[PDB]
């Protein structure tokens, strides 16, 4: 008549691999873009061959 | 005295599930005319009562600031003021409690 | 068998009942609005009205002063009763101590209520108003009232 | 027990003996083992008797699968759609011949309680009993204690 | 432990053909391991079972039980997930289809009776399941009138045969 | 754990049985299940009916126009040239038309020479009942032409099943003379009339008007209905008996729960007795001359 | 579903005293209308036969009181007051049990706002305020 | 103007009504979004995103709660009462009106328009078909008078009779048959040309349509429908016909001397389900409504 529950868990991943290691995570992309291509304002207006 | 036999689940379901033991549907319930937060008839709305008790609590805190310590309890009527709101001439001798707010549009 | 038997049994006796009502009444005279369970404010409302009657009997009356000295347990509420509460109801006869139901206590699910003295510099209670005169049924009854007024 | 199992009425499948009798068996699907002692009687059945059985009543198509199995079986399919699968696990040649003959004889209806073993489809000829059979009529159809 | 009522929201049906009815939305939600007995929770679940969701919230806001606030929380968040995730467009247009309670994992304690004797006190837990279906609440089954009673009795008398003969 | 293999395997087979009984699969043709050979099935279909079909005409009769178009649609969505055998399939339309024409005229001749008093409209409704969709699909399903029929949409929608059943009637008409096909449609269609009343097949609406028209032909004047037997008029479960008298002579008598339904049933009884179709008639003489 | 209701739920602040005054005046006039039954159209009055049984009343028990007689003894009486008594309906001899005819008699007046609809229809057809 | 049975007239009328409603729905091509705002009291700052010319204000009350569906009778689109089943057009701000509100005068007028229209619907299908019934109009009387009124010319054969209580109770029982089936008051705002093309026979309806079309510059009159009845009215209606709970036609009265022929004014009283009265007060109100209402000037 002396027994308790189990399973204390958490549901959010975190940043353990820099807490100490010598293997870093091998990415295959980047976050965003380098410098955004600003299109011309009349791109549908000049949607033909050229001008 | 002790049971002579185990009551089955059929007899138990006949007992603990009849309309004398079920929860009765009530139909006293409608929307409050102000604030629409579903009061009961013959009962003050808990939202509007919470409004009034919060404002009454702040007024009582300002009274407790103005009365200093206990056993003070003045021999004059009190009256509350909000920002702006100069004291009327009929509220001359009456105690003036001013907190800081606009006067709410239910307390007139 | 309790036929015609008023005065609920509240505390642990008669004397504890008088002390419970005395504490509720002293809180009412100080703060002018109280929330408590419904039976207790019912009994205390029946006592509060006659306390206002004793306060309105006057200040130099020794019997009224004795009653205010017993029932008010903080002794500053006696000048308040004889100089604020009783002059406030100098015109009225018996309509004060307005009592209304508030929903339920959180823990033990009791029937609670609010009583207040009238006058009452506090913000007003959300009173339920009787229905307006411009509605359908009341305009029909107003037409009937005007018709039997013109018929007379 | 009969209250615990279903029951049907005695019936023919499509009025067999009225016009022409038709063999109510469609198929026999045999699955016997090459190696394995459990299929020895069925192995000898495929040796000697299934050829004469196939020649005997040609309405039935017989298949022998010859599959590795610890329990050989026979699946008998009937015309009305029913499928009856029986195991011929460790049986004689005579027992398997009796089994396939009994499967060849019967029809595909359920073997449950068969419930009143006769199926007259027009049971009465002189006219079924109603309470005004064996009762005399009276003049102008008067009831008892009538006046006119 | 088996958690399948949580996985019922992950069913995805094929896209419907234009010559078909609507197939109303179905939303399952449950709250596990409530510290409340399963019988007392069952009485509230039987109270709700057929009502609309706004009427269920109205009855549960004024019922003075411990499980009433719990079921009101579950029904409110099921309404929120129904409008947000499962693409119900009207917040009010949902009715409770299934409403029940199950046993949860319990603990055991001693009760210390009044000699050197004891019992096994059990710390009770329960679940609450709910299933919402969009659409108006279905009308209650009307009680059978004397016409239907008479029609069933005459059908019974027309059904009988001459037994134990041809 | 308990050691062993056989009880675990037996519980596995029971688990598959329960799980297959919970979610049953959509049923597949017998052509797609493992034990199946088409030529042996056509030969056994010829043999169990005690008939001698020419197998090319039966294989002609079992294909369908929808099956031809669907097979060419399957070979054209994949683009494979199957113009070898598909151009010579010869769908069962003409055999079904021959079968319907012969079955209609032979059933008309049987029903005319068995009941010479039945009207033309009644024999037309009877041959519409026997060649109707439901009973030819029932006989077709319990004689296993459904398993041999080539089509799409596996349950074989009943127009296609009726068409292929009359197609195999036409194939029997091609391979053997009119007498053998007459015996075939006798034994497999007229036996469906057993145990059924007349107006369960004709389904007339106004029997009294048809009865007074019939008596207008036979020069019997007009049937007057007189009430014969009754037991309880005031209650909710009456019983009546209305007899139809022609010149003070009984011709029929019918029971019922009201007077009107007893009169209508009496009209039905007279209308059966006039047409030579009573439940006491000579049963059909299945024999060989 | 339909909620409950009472008589003065939807009435205004000004219409409640008007409805009280109106219905009080109406049933006061209805009680005063039946005051002279012998001038309306009375049923035929008969003389007393020895095998006869007449109607009774419905009274309201006020209280008790002592009461003395000429020999000196003291008796106690109960004061029963007949407040508002009216014969309501008559059922003939063949219509109840075949034994004796019955008369219905009503008690003191109560409010129309607290009776069932069929009872109010009965008193509206009869012309009296409803009885307790 | 031609000979027509009374049923093929309602067939062609409601078929033309459905054709005009289908054209009204089909004129808009796609799903356009409008941002209707809530400028009410209870749930302020709420802003719906609705489908233009499809979504009703009932479909805006369904987003909030069920009580907004139960108790709201009229919408208030920016200054003007909108009946609860009329498709919104422009991006607006909305507010709902109830019977127990502070100033319910507009919804009272809407309720009495709907009850008078129901009385016209129950009058026009209860007479003998060899007699002719011409529904003239329902004049907008104030609700302080005891009853709503509907104007009807009867047959020339019937300038002498008046109904007893049994015909009136037959009228109310048919009106309760109308009430028991919960029918939608469907509206449609049509041009004067199509509206005059609807009726074509009742010259009283023709002059009433011309009167209501003369006052607006676009010549648009308000048609409504309960099932297979179609009538003209000024202003909006209530959503459902089951909102009425206590209903009665009181009497009929003849007002001859303004005209050669005889016009008969049918009068009756009603009360909604949320504002029902006790049986005694209801019989009082029923008793007053037998007196003739004359408020037209
Ligand atoms: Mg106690
Ligand atoms: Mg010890
Ligand atoms: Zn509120």
């Amino acid at each position: 008549t002396e027994k308790e529950f189990m399973q204390h868990a958490r549901k959010a991943g975190l940043v353990i691999p820099p807490e100490k290691s010598d293997r870093s995570i091998h990415l295959a992309c980047t976050a965003g873009i380098f410098d955004a291509y600003v299109p011309p304002e009349g791109d549908a207006r000049i949607s033909s061959l050229s001008k | 005295a002790a049971p002579k036999n185990r009551r089955t689940i059929e007899v138990n379901r006949c007992r603990r599930r009849n309309p004398q033991k079920l929860i009765k549907v009530k139909n006293n319930i409608d929307v409050c005319p102000e604030c629409g937060h579903l009061k009961q008839k013959h009962v003050l709305c808990a939202y509007c009562y919470e409004k009034v008790c919060k404002e009454t609590a702040e007024i009582r805190r300002q009274i407790g600031k103005q009365e200093g310590g206990p056993f003070k309890a003045p021999t004059i009527e009190t009256v509350v003021l909000y920002t702006g709101e100069t004291p009327s001439e009929q509220d001359q001798g009456k105690r003036i409690i001013e907190r800081d707010r606009k006067r709410p549009s239910w307390f007139t | 068998i309790s036929h015609g038997r008023v005065f609920r049994r509240m505390g642990l006796g008669p004397e504890s009942r008088i002390h419970l009502l005395r504490n509720l009444l002293t809180g009412l005279v100080r703060h002018e609005r109280i929330e408590a369970p419904w039976a207790r404010v019912d009994e205390m409302r029946g006592y509060a009205e006659k306390l206002i009657d004793y306060g309105k009997l006057g200040d130099t009356n020794e019997r009224a002063m004795r009653m205010a000295d017993f029932w008010l347990t903080e002794k500053d509420l006696i000048p308040k009763l004889f100089q604020v509460l009783a002059p406030r109801y100098k015109d009225q006869t018996g309509g004060y101590t307005r009592m209304l139901q508030i929903p339920n206590r959180s823990l033990d699910r009791a029937k609670m209520a609010v009583i207040e003295y009238k006058g009452n510099c506090l913000p007003p209670l959300p009173l339920p108003r009787r229905d307006s005169h411009l509605t359908l049924l009341n305009q029909l009854l107003q037409g009937l009232r005007q018709d039997l007024r013109q018929s007379q | 027990t009969a209250r615990g199992t279903p029951s049907r009425f005695l019936a023919s499948v499509l009025h067999n003996g009225l016009g022409r009798y038709v063999q109510q068996l469609q198929r026999l699907s045999f699955s016997v083992s090459r190696d394995g002692a459990s299929s020895r009687g069925a192995r000898e059945f495929v040796e000697r008797e299934v050829i004469d059985f196939a020649r005997r009543n040609p309405g039935v198509v017989i298949y022998v699968n010859s599959r590795p199995c610890c329990v050989p079986r026979v699946v008998a399919e009937y015309l009305n759609g029913a499928v009856r699968e029986e195991s011929i696990h460790c049986k004689s040649v005579e027992e398997i011949s009796t089994l396939v003959q009994k499967l060849a004889d019967q029809s595909g209806l359920d073997v449950i309680r068969i419930r009143k073993p006769f199926h007259t489809d027009n049971p009465s000829i002189q006219g079924q009993w109603h309470p005004f059979t064996n009762k005399p009529t009276t003049f102008r159809g008067l009831r008892p204690r009538e006046v006119q | 432990i088996s958690r399948k009522w949580e996985k019922k929201n992950k069913i995805v049906y094929p896209p419907q053909l234009p010559g078909e009815p609507r197939r109303p939305a179905e939303i399952y939600h449950c709250r596990r391991q409530i510290k409340y007995s399963k019988d007392k929770m069952w009485y509230l679940a039987k109270l709700i079972r057929g009502m609309s969701i706004d009427q269920a919230l109205a009855q549960l806001e004024f019922n003075d039980k411990k499980g009433a606030k719990i079921i009101k929380e579950v029904l409110l968040e099921a309404q929120d997930m129904a409008v947000r995730d499962h693409n119900v467009e009207f917040r009010s247009n949902l009715y409770i289809a299934e409403s029940t309670s199950g046993r949860g994992q319990c603990l055991k304690r001693i009760r210390y009776h009044g000699r050197g004797r004891f019992g096994i006190m059990e710390k009770v837990y329960c679940h609450y399941f709910v299933k919402l279906v969009e659409g108006p609440p279905p009308p209650p089954e009307p009680p059978k009138t004397a016409v239907a009673h008479a029609k069933e009795y005459i059908q019974q008398l027309r059904s009988r045969t001459i037994v134990h003969t041809l | 754990v308990k050691k062993g293999f056989r009880a675990a395997f037996r519980f596995q087979k029971e688990l598959e049985r329960q799980r297959l009984l919970r979610c049953p699969p959509p049923p597949v043709r017998r052509s797609e299940k493992p034990n199946w050979d088409y030529h042996a099935e056509i030969q056994a279909f010829g043999h169990r009916l005690q008939e001698n079909f020419s197998l090319d005409l039966l294989k002609t009769a079992f294909v369908n126009s929808c099956y031809i178009k669907s097979e060419e649609a399957k070979r054209q969505q994949l683009g494979i040239e199957k113009e070898a055998v598909l151009l010579n399939l010869k769908s069962n339309q003409e055999l079904s038309e021959q079968g319907t024409s012969f079955s209609q005229t032979c059933l008309t001749q049987f029903l005319e020479d068995e009941y010479p008093d039945m009207p033309t409209e009644g024999i037309k409704n009877l041959v519409d009942f026997l060649t109707g969709e439901e009973v030819v699909c029932h006989v077709a399903r319990n004689l296993a032409v459904e398993q041999l029929t080539l089509s799409e949409e596996f349950p074989v929608p009943p127009a296609v099943l009726q068409q292929t059943f009359f197609a195999v009637i036409g194939a029997l008409l091609q391979s053997s003379g009119p007498e053998r096909t007459a015996l075939f449609i006798r034994d497999f269609l007229i036996t469906q009339m057993t145990g059924k009343e007349l107006f369960e097949m004709w389904k007339i609406i106004n029997p009294m008007g048809l009865l007074v028209e019939e008596l207008k032909k036979r020069n019997v004047s007009a049937p007057e209905s007189r009430l014969t037997r009754q037991s309880g008029g005031t209650t909710a479960l009456p019983l009546y008996f209305v007899g139809l008298y022609c010149d003070k002579k009984l011709i029929a008598e019918g029971p019922g729960e009201t007077v009107l339904v007893a009169e209508e049933e009496a009209a039905r009884v007279a209308l059966r007795k006039l047409y030579g179709f009573t439940e006491n008639r000579r049963p059909w003489n299945y024999s060989k001359p | 579903g339909k909620s409950g209701t009472w008589w003065d739920e939807h009435l205004s602040e000004e219409n409640v005293p008007f409805i009280k005054q109106l219905v009080s005046d109406e049933d006061k006039a209805q009680l005063a209308s039946k005051l002279c039954p012998l001038k309306d159209e009375p049923w035929p009055i008969h003389p007393w036969e020895p095998g006869s049984f007449r109607v009774g009343l419905i009274a309201l028990k006020l209280g008790m009181m002592p009461l003395w007689t000429k020999d000196g003894q003291k008796h106690v009486v109960t004061l029963l007051q007949v407040q508002d008594c009216h014969v309501l309906k008559y059922t003939s001899k063949e219509n109840c049990n075949g034994k004796m005819a019955t008369l219905s008699v009503g008690g003191k007046t109560v409010s129309r706002f607290r009776k069932a609809t069929s009872i109010l229809e009965f008193y509206r057809e009869l012309g009296l305020p409803p009885k307790q | 103007a031609s000979q027509l049975s009374p049923t093929e007239l309602t067939e062609m009328r409601n078929d033309l009504f459905n054709k005009e409603k289908a054209r009204q729905l089909s004129l808009t091509p796609r799903t356009e979004k409008i941002e209707v705002k809530h400028v009410g009291k209870t749930d302020p700052g709420t802003v719906f995103v609705m489908n233009k010319n499809i979504s009703t204000p009932y479909s805006c009350a369904m987003h909030l709660s069920e009580w907004y569906c139960r108790k709201s009778i009229l919408a208030l689109v920016d200054g003007q009462p909108w009946d609860m089943y009329k498709p919104l057009t422009k991006s607006c701000e909305i507010k709902f009106l109830t019977f127990k509100d502070c100033d319910p005068g507009e919804v009272n007028k809407a309720y009495w328009r709907s009850c008078a229209m129901m009385m016209g619907c129950v009058i026009e299908r209860a007479f003998k078909d060899e007699y002719m019934v011409n529904l003239v109009r329902a004049p907008e009387v104030p609700v302080i008078s005891g009853a709503f009124c509907y104007d009807v010319v009867l047959d020339s054969k019937l300038d002498e009779w008046m109904p007893t209580k049994e015909n009136l109770r037959s009228f109310t029982k048919d009106a309760h048959a109308l009430i028991y089936k919960d029918l939608p008051f469907e509206t449609l705002e049509v041009e004067a040309k199509v509206a005059l093309e609807i009726f074509q026979h009742s010259k009283y309806k023709v002059d009433f349509i011309e009167e209501k079309a003369s006052q607006n510059p676009e010549r648009i009159v308000k048609l409504h429908r309960i099932g297979d009845f179609i009538d003209v009215s000024e202003g909006p209606l209530i959503p459902r016909t089951s909102i009425c709970f206590q209903y009665e036609v009181s009497a009929v009265h003849n007002l001859q001397p303004t005209q050669p022929s005889l016009i008969r004014r049918f009068q009756g009283v009603s009360l909604p389900v949320h504002l029902r009265a006790h049986f005694t007060i209801w019989d009082k109100l029923l008793e007053r409504s037998r007196k003739m209402v004359t408020e037209d000037q």
